[PDB]
């Protein structure tokens, strides 16, 4: 599998 | 405020990493992970150092650091 990095928005 | 990268280890040993602000409630990571796995968020429990991560826990509150590991188990 490839590397997976998700950026979580600071807007909730 | 700063961002750290967390590694989320699945039941099958797959990994998804998340860049999360130190002040973001970890509910948002739980939602994103469950969405990407295609399962209801409430079918999963997320542990840090074996302890349950609450929706309103922040990485700052839990003392998390860059490259710390979160484990996902069935609820």
């Amino acid at each position: 599998a490839e590397e997976r990095v998700v950026v979580i928005s600071s807007s909730e | 405020g700063e961002y750290i990268k967390l590694k989320v280890i699945g039941q099958d040993s797959s990994e998804i990493h998340f860049k999360v602000k130190m002040t973001t409630h970890l509910k948002k990571l739980k939602e994103s992970y469950a969405q990407r796995q295609g399962v209801p968020m409430n079918s999963l429990r997320f542990l840090f150092e074996g302890q349950r991560i609450a929706d309103n826990h922040t990485p700052k509150e839990l003392g998390m650091e860059e490259e710390d590991v979160i484990e996902v188990y069935q609820e």
